[PDB]
RNA sequence: AGGACCGAACCGACUAAUGUUGAAAAAUUAGCGGAUGACUUGUGGCUGGGGGUGAAAGGCCAAUCAAACCGGGAGAUAGCU
RNA sequence: GCUCGCCGGAAGACCAAGGGUUCCUGUCCAACGUUAAUCGGGGCAGGGUGAGUCGACCCCUAAGGCGAGGCCGAAAGGCGUAGUCGAUGGGAAACAGGUUAAUAUUCCUGUACUUGGUGUUACUGCGAAGGGGGGACGGAGAAGGCUAUGUUGGCCGGGCGACGGUUGUCCCGGUUUAAGCGUGUAGGCUGGUUUUCCAGGCAAAUCCGGAAAAUCAAGGCUGAGGCGUGAUGACGAGGCACUACGGUGCUGAAGCAACAAAUGCCCUGCUUCCAGGAAAAGCCUCUAAGCAUCAGGUAACAUCAAAUCGUACCCCAAACCGACACAGGUGGUCAGGUAGAGAAUACCAAGGCGCUUGAGAGAACUCGGGUGAAGGAACUAGGCAAAAUGGUGCCGUAACUUCGGGAGAAGGCACGCUGAUAUGUAGGUGAGGUCCCUCGCGGAUGGAGCUGAAAUCAGUCGAAGAUACCAGCUGGCUGCAACUGUUUAUUAAAAACACAGCACUGUGCAAACACGAAAGUGGACGUAUACGGUGUGACGCCUGCCCGGUGCCGGAAGGUUAAUU
RNA sequence: AAUUCCUUGUCGGGUAAGUUCCGACCUGCACGAAUGGCGUAAUGAUGGCCAGGCUGUCUCCACCCGAGACUCAGUGAAAUU
RNA sequence: UGAGCCUGUUUGAUGUUCUAACGUUGACCCGUAAUCCGGGUUGCGGACAGUGUCUGGUGGGUAGUUUGACUGGGGCGGUCU
């Protein structure tokens, strides 16, 4: 039986990456929120 | 020529096809080609805007000449060719200075025929003249609507326009729909009428035939639920209401033209 | 020649038995339909919630759909247990 | 270590995606491994990934994204020109042998190839953001020539058999060699050269396009395979001595021919059909501004350079997606023997495994299977399940029909082994020899050698000769939908949806219509033989009466009515 | 009759015996002409009925071959209360 | 041509002609190496078309809501001073 999660690094980075977040206005608010909380990992960049 | 298909299969029992053993069997002229890609009926917002479009065969675009503004140089027809972007064949023409072009094919245009354009050309099929210099009571095709713009009327297969009267700087024309219109007399038209008049005698015969042309199925509004269409719902088969479009306007009789800028050029409407 | 015929790889899901704190939160065994076409498959791209897509079943939109998920108004209101 | 069993179009070998030390060596058995454990993909320490030719980085673009000025919008923001990114696509160059406990087209041996910089010689019209060619393109079908590959002979080395025979028409093993360089074959396409002229290619042209003459008819391009060289080399059964059982040093015989044959190559070719089958760069050519003593260009030599990153291990899986060491899912390549039409099925080769709790016993009952007296649907809501037919060749076959069908209708007969026709036939392949030639990968004849179905006639064994696996049950009368297709992922696959055909109505192009507070975009680079909406649903014969009610279309004389005054 | 309440209407054929099936009658509770009427060769994992062959479906069950259940050594759950 | 006003007065309406506001998804030139944009020259329409404020009509396309009690269970029937 096939399932939901099928990995691909190109798609992952093009969807939830640092430059993608920086692109628009709401992603920068996501970054601000996570910095305020004090997270160790900020994005999915590896 | 029209031919029926033998009933060797249920998908061939009802097929009628048109064959012309005079079109080219080869590649089109290359310096007059461009790319063309499909849309699916979607616009720059990504939404479906016109329904029942998708799929089909790959096609290429041929640069056809609609202006005919090269005056004084006779041209000779070379060959007739098949075009996938319209219902009318096309013709390749060679000029006396070494230039080739594509034109629409009137009825009875064969290889070895002369054609010409301008104010000092003869009155015979394929020639192009300003409409000020044609007898009243003539049949033409590919008629312009403004001087120097191009052709927009009578471009399909087996269609033509008729000149009825002339006065002032205007000419009165009878169109296929059954309407009388006024246009300027400095416009242009070509003598004759378009070919492939048997185009309408064919039968596709099966659903894949329509699939090959990019047409997708149509779903009736009475087969849906009342949240998708104003015709939906009912235990069994129920209509009980007036026909309407998917967005609530009444079909079968209502009129939908509203343009006060162009109402002075319609002398009488279709009946 | 064919939305032609029989039949493996490939795509499906008509019948029966097992299983039901299962080997499996939809499977196994024996049979079954299509199989050159309106066919099937890899890599990318587009459509965002009273909105999308839909050969139309109130179908699908990350095991959730007669209006997705997350965080807020918020200690919503409860003549009821 | 010996014997037994299973897979073998996979349960063998290898790439990409995904994972990240799971790879090799030494040591340990507390926790993990559904049992013990000296074992482990477990704990601890060390070791291991070598590139001018493999990939990435690089040059060019498709769908799409972003977007200086610009056009719109209460703000936030939306769309787009010039440009700049984006592969799943196009663009230079390497082979065979040997070696490690773990790397190999990378290290060693032998023999190659591609692109740039600098210097010396010889000749010399160079130069782009521009003009042209090329790259450059569909579906099906057919048969001609080849190779990978296999079988049998010849040759070489060994053998003479645990129980009757085995010096022969006997048994086992081997018989391998690349890239590069030279030759232009089977076969495909195309007339060559000189001269004059011209409303075309945003300006120029010696280039492309068009027109008119003389002249010779054989030139030009592409092209699998074979042959020679690479190779007096490398590899190869066995032999010569010490064993830490992992090798070292030496040596090394044969290394030919015939037949059969791909889904691979010639082939991006040839023949047909309509639904008419990408773009840019690398490459070849022509000139403008500009330069002419120079600079640049063409060829032969010499020499320098080719940087940085990946390279271990797993891939029908115990290492990826499923919470598990889970009977599930996961793109591409390789294709041996006998029987067979076959990539089905049965038994084997190369290779790999016996699935991480065992020992006994032989009760009821449950699960998966074999056989059964006489009867033969009497069972049951219902022949549900089981039983049954099953191949090839030749006879033979009804009502009805849209003349194609129904049809494999239905029902029959033959089928093993041995000998003769013929010490191996009809057919395929084809050497020596004899002639010829424009002289070579040439033509005519000639048949040695090899391979080889189907039929008839006569004998013979069993109960049974399509003997195993494999492999349609058949007919008669009716409802529905014309047909192939689609649908409720997870209790409904249908008479439900779609379909080809028919009718009504709207739309004259800045079209009707749809997404958008707008700019804009699709419909369409289409033009009434076209486009949108609605109902019916192949084909044959047809489709009657009603305009009072509700809608739609036309009318203008009357009555009634808003803001404003 | 995919439409008919009274209804297993009445007549005929098929069975020893037929509320289902096939052909007719007209008394259409409450058919009817593009939310089409009546027919129709071929096709359908579609609804209904009748035959040949075949049988453990059945009268009515018997024996045999494997996997559990049972005894011994190791490890070792769950619902509920 | 309707009311004022002595063939002159301003406004009312109707019809024909004109260009200068406004439109151009007609042709050529420049920014420019550019099928957006702007400037220029020339044709075609022309006080019409179109936009802002106010105002009558149509409007299940969309939205917010309502649709009573008694009762030998509820509904139908009946009742509520």
């Amino acid at each position: 039986m096939k399932r939901t999660f099928q990995p691909s690094v190109l798609k992952r980075n093009r969807s939830h990456g640092f430059r993608a977040r920086m692109a628009t206005k709401n992603g920068r608010q996501v970054l601000a929120r996570r910095r305020a909380k004090g997270r160790a990992r900020l994005t999915v960049s590896k | 020529a029209v031919v029926k298909c033998k009933p060797t299969s249920p998908g061939r029992r009802h097929v009628v096809k048109v064959v012309n053993p005079e079109l080219h069997k080869g590649k089109p002229f290359a310096p007059l080609l461009e790319k063309n890609s499909k849309s699916g009926g979607r616009n720059n917002n990504g939404r479906i805007t016109t329904r029942h479009i998708g799929g089909g065969h790959k096609q290429a675009y041929r640069i056809v000449d609609f202006k005919r503004n090269k005056d004084g140089i006779p041209a000779v027809v070379e060959r007739l060719e098949y075009d996938p972007n319209r219902s009318a064949n096309i013709a390749l023409v060679l000029y006396k200075d070494g230039e080739r072009r594509y034109i629409l094919a009137p009825k009875g245009l064969k290889a070895g025929d002369q054609i010409q354009s301008g104010v000092d050309a003869a009155i015979k099929p394929g020639n192009t003249l300003p409409m000020r210099n044609i007898p009243v009571g003539s049949t033409v095709h590919n008629v312009e609507m403004k001087p120097g713009k191009g052709g927009q009327l009578a471009r399909s297969a087996g269609t033509y326009v008729q000149i009825v009267a002339r006065d002032g700087a205007y000419v009165t024309l009878r169109l296929r729909s059954g309407e009388m219109r006024k246009v300027e007399a400095d416009c242009r038209a070509t003598l004759g009428e378009v070919g492939n008049a048997e185009h309408m005698l064919r039968v596709l015969g099966k659903a894949g035939a329509a699939r090959w042309r990019g047409v997708r199925p149509t779903v009736r509004g009475t087969a849906m639920n009342p949240v998708d269409h104003p015709h939906g719902g009912g235990e069994g088969r129920n209509f009980g209401k007036h026909p309407v479009t998917p967005w609530g306007v009444q079909t079968k009789g209502k009129k939908t033209r509203s343009n006060k800028r162009t109402d002075k050029f319609i002398v009488r409407r279709r009946s």
